[PDB]
């Protein structure tokens, strides 16, 4: 998406954009990197600690 | 109510026991709830010694003692009691467990413990473990060899989960004696220039060991042995063809040749410079193969 | 929290010696004022009366302190995990530790001085000879620093002293911990050092029965021996003219 403009179907197009929105969307997305940040270290320390461990308990590993 | 994991399938027969079953459970009262856990007592002595790990040589009869009567150790070492063993031969077969166990990190830590507080036989013990570890690096390495032989060799074409599993075995134990090494140049403050230069010679040997027991299995379990060029083997991955591949890179040699004549230093391809700068070493090596001898791509995987 | 009874051996008298060994950490530790007070805790220093409980006790305290390397020396740190097969300054470890031994024995006779019981110190049986003890701790410091100097002959005439050493560790039969050595186990239990001047003499004949004429060493190794003998003598004479 570039800044080729949309063709307007409300003025709810323009409307929001304040800047408490801004505060808002800023601290919610810090939030959300934070959280999606922990989110996918995990997966990925999982992911490599299955690869790992291979068949100790498991079946199928094939 | 649930079961602890074994290190190898199937579950020993201390699974079958009401010892290993651990579980909490809720008394309801006329003044509340009251919370208690059956069959910790095998965690309690474990997290106790552990916890004194800097001194655990002291609590090794007392602590052991415990952990046989809880039947936390293995159904082998329940045979030999604390009172009729000392606290060194103790804790190299807590030691050799934990590493069947692919549980690297306890050795660690209880080093690490040991490290810190007074405490006179740690060294001996410290030194009985490297031998014991350098020792069973070979057997394991001897082993794996007449594991691999067979296939190489190709007399097995497919492998039993067991003996997939005794594989994996010995990876995780190659991984567990380098990380068991490694601590221990870690906290080695002191150790003679002779010693520092062959430790770092057999944990070099284990990464050898490590990185060709990974690529084995991983050939082993892509179906790629004996060779991937074996046709019979091939029924699920890209089979290969030596025979295009061997001739193209024959003729692309004779071309470049050809080209060169007397006017040109280019007449070897950009493999043989690689396999230059490591020298006819490798030439040696491959000298065994035909269609050439040392000659990419090699025969013999 | 006293045990009743003295008597010549028990648990009492293992009580007593922990007791000693507390307040001489404590003294080492620099504090008179606890280590005086476990010693009146046990017996009054006003008394002048000898003893003989109380100079047996210093003196296993002492014997045990001369024959052990002390609590945090240099010898506890290759005992907890530094011994693989030994860093490049092991004869340095053992140097400091007799150092450490010397140190300790000086702390020890101090807090004896300062609570009074270095005066207490009247006899002690030995081998059928009375001695008192304030002399057995003076022969207890003259035999740690005879074990310096043999530690430092060890170092300078190496071959000789080693097949000495070797030789009373085998008419000795103790036991040698691989964290510890021989020449170090030697010079821990300094009370029978004394085994090493005859098994010199012994490869002393040995050697000289063969030894023929155009011989330098023939008197190159009595001279040696010489030398050190007479330095161990000199040592210990001058320690106890120094420290009467």
């Amino acid at each position: 998406m570039e800044q080729s403009q949309h063709n307007v179907r409300l003025n709810l197009s323009t409307l929001y954009g304040s800047v408490t929105a801004s505060s808002v969307v800023c601290q919610a997305i810090y939030k959300i990197s934070a959280t999606r940040f922990l989110i996918c270290r995990d997966l990925l320390i999982l992911q490599h600690l299955l690869l790992r461990l291979g068949d100790m308990a498991l079946v199928g590993a094939g | 109510l649930s079961r602890g994991i074994p290190p190898s399938y199937p579950p020993p027969e201390q699974f079958y026991y009401p010892s290993t079953y651990n579980f909490d459970a809720t008394c309801l009262l006329n003044s509340g709830l009251i919370h208690f856990a059956c069959t910790g007592f095998q965690k309690e002595t474990l997290h106790f010694l552990k916890k004194s790990g800097s001194s655990l040589n002291e609590a090794i009869p007392d602590g052991y003692n415990r952990c046989l009567a809880a039947g936390l150790l293995a159904p082998k070492f329940t045979d030999v009691q604390a009172s009729s063993l000392s606290q060194e031969e103790q804790l190299q077969a807590i030691l050799a467990a934990a590493v069947e166990t692919s549980s690297l990190g306890l050795l660690t830590s209880c080093i690490k413990r040991w490290t810190a507080e007074e405490q006179p036989r740690s060294a001996a013990n410290l030194r009985f473990v490297l031998e014991w570890t350098w020792k069973k690096v070979t057997l394991t390495k001897q082993e794996f060899d007449r594991l691999c032989f067979r296939l190489f060799d190709g007399s097995c074409n497919f492998i039993d989960p067991h003996t997939l599993q005794s594989l994996q075995q010995c990876h995780l134990y190659f991984s567990n004696l380098t990380a068991v090494l490694n601590c221990f140049i870690a906290q080695a403050k002191e150790v003679t220039q002779q010693g520092a230069v062959d430790l770092t010679n057999k944990q070099s040997v284990t990464r050898l060991l490590t990185l060709y027991a990974s690529v084995v299995l991983w050939f082993c379990r892509s179906g790629m042995l004996p060779d991937s060029s074996d046709e019979t083997v091939q029924l699920t991955r890209p089979f290969y063809n030596y025979q295009v591949i061997q001739q193209y890179y024959s003729d692309q040699r004779k071309k470049l040749e050809r080209l060169a004549r007397g006017k040109w230093d280019t007449s070897s391809l950009m493999i043989d410079g690689l396999i230059n700068q490591f020298g006819d070493r490798i030439q040696q090596l491959w000298s065994r193969d035909d269609n050439g001898t040392g000659k990419y791509p090699p025969a013999n995987l | 929290a006293v045990v009743k009874d003295s008597r010549p051996d028990q648990i009492a008298h293992d009580d007593k010696t922990k007791h000693l060994k507390a307040a001489f950490l404590r003294y080492c530790r620099k504090d008179i004022l606890g280590a005086q007070s476990m010693v009146d805790s046990l017996f009054s220093d006003s008394d002048m009366e000898p003893d003989d409980e109380l100079d047996l006790a210093v003196n296993q305290i002492s014997v045990d302190l001369i024959d052990d390397y002390p609590a945090s020396d240099p010898r506890w740190a290759e005992s907890v995990p530094e011994e693989a097969a030994g860093f490049s300054n092991t004869s340095l470890i053992l140097l400091h530790q007799l150092e450490d031994k010397m140190k300790a024995h000086s702390f020890f006779v101090d807090f004896l001085h300062q609570v009074g019981l270095f005066s207490r110190l009247s006899t002690c049986q030995t081998k059928g000879m009375l001695v008192a003890t304030r002399l057995l701790l003076s022969e207890h410091a003259e035999k740690l620093s005879a074990a310096i100097v043999l530690k430092n002959h060890h170092a300078k005439l190496p071959v000789l002293v080693n097949s000495a050493i070797q030789l009373a560790l085998d008419k000795r039969m103790c036991t040698v911990p691989q964290n510890l050595t021989a020449a170090d186990v030697y010079f821990r239990e300094v009370s029978q050092m004394e085994i090493i001047f005859e098994c010199l003499v012994d490869k002393e004949e040995a050697d000289l029965e063969s030894t023929s004429i155009d011989s330098v060493e023939w008197a190159n190794i009595v001279v040696n021996v010489n030398t050190i003998l007479k330095d161990m003598l000199h040592v210990a004479c001058q320690y106890r003219q120094s420290k009467n």
